[PDB]
């Protein structure tokens, strides 16, 4: 294959909604090594975040069953099973994911939009596999997700204004982290606050092209705001 | 009605 | 993974978490078994099959679309065609799974009435997606398949149910669709859809406290496929 | 629009 076919046949898949084909072919582009547009790069989120979300929800279904049967053995042992398998499909694809951003992604980003883009990501998928994670093995899966996310939140205070959708989306998912992986209400209100807050400081520096995508974001800053007080 | 949470979408 | 009333459990649960390839592989192993479904059984079997199916039909209609507005531009062209025939087997191989089911299994069995128009329906359904897919060469049989499945269900239905019964409704809905989108004689369409209607109002006395409800429901999508087939 | 079809749920 070439590049330039592999993004026209994963853009065709996403119309088709048929996100793991779509997918597919984001690794193999990726796989080549070189670093990926600013078209590329949304196509491989979502791709992926479509492929995972789905097991997200499937997931939540099925621990929430196996959580409401207890006193009948064989309905319990039956949902279990199930989840286990939902979820271990859930593992194998951030573990696909996280390969990716250690091996091409994260080291072959330039700059710093993307930087910190694909380390916010890592982080995302490392709080993904927080949400299911149990046993001894959570400890460690959820400061890795956190180490991404500091990482990429300290290059964003200083590379980049309050107002960028790659900031502000930080911002959403970071506070996002706080609240249900940290059970840290007051470090991720406090963060989406200034999020938003800097954010109207300076409306002067939205784009012709990114103003829809900043707004959207600063309206679910305050959601998770409005929400997490309530 | 859960957290919420994105990916910029450029 | 053998009992019976355990696979029927975890396809009720696949379907909560909607996984309906998971749920479909369960109800064709039930199938499988010789048995004789439930009727709660051949719902949950119905459902897996149409939702996987289903999938296939609208990626299809996105990818068909695109390769018919894509004249002129010999790449994008070539590559809708890939992907929809692509998508396409995909499609055919679900359809000749669920027809191999209800040949060897399903309609073989059938003790009752109710369920053999239900399966004889649903032979006529799977065989249109067929069509809907098929050209040339084997769509003239494609299309005679669906239309003998239909033709069999709709005699017994008048014969052996009340006009509101949802799974005669059902069928005339879908064999009137049949017409109009397959054959493409709307005139059969519309009669067929308004004869089953105006029969099923007729006899509203016939309406049950459990189905009243679901026939209610199939009765408007008549009138409603009537309405859009007019303009 | 398009043509409605049901296997119908009961």
């Amino acid at each position: 294959m070439d590049k330039n076919e592999l993004v026209q046949k994963a853009k065709l898949a996403e119309q088709a909604e048929r996100y793991d084909d779509m997918a597919a072919c984001m690794k193999s582009v990726t796989e080549q090594g070189a670093e990926l547009s600013n078209e590329e790069r949304n196509l491989l989120s979502v791709a992926y975040k479509n492929v995972v979300g789905a097991r997200r929800s499937s997931w939540r279904v099925v621990s929430s069953i196996e959580q409401k049967t207890e006193g009948a053995e064989k309905k319990q042992q039956m949902a279990r099973e199930y989840r286990e398998k939902i979820e271990t499909e859930l593992r194998d694809i951030c573990n696909d994911v996280l390969s990716l951003l250690e091996k091409f992604l994260i080291p072959n980003a330039s700059q710093a939009e993307s930087k910190v883009f694909y380390l916010k990501m890592k982080g995302d998928y490392y709080r993904y596999l927080a949400e299911v994670a149990a046993g001894d093995d959570k400890k460690g899966i959820v400061d890795q997700s956190q180490q991404a996310y500091q990482e990429a939140f300290e290059i964003s205070k200083k590379e980049m204004q309050p107002t960028h959708p790659i900031r502000l989306g930080l911002a959403l998912n970071f506070s996002v982290f706080y609240y249900e992986i940290l059970n840290s209400p007051e470090k991720a209100c406090s963060l989406a606050k200034t999020a938003f807050d800097e954010a109207i400081a300076e409306l002067d520096t939205l784009s012709e092209e990114s103003y829809k995508d900043s707004t959207l974001i600063m309206q679910l800053l305050r959601d998770n705001l409005t929400l997490w007080t309530s | 009605w859960r957290s919420m949470t994105v990916v910029p979408y450029l």
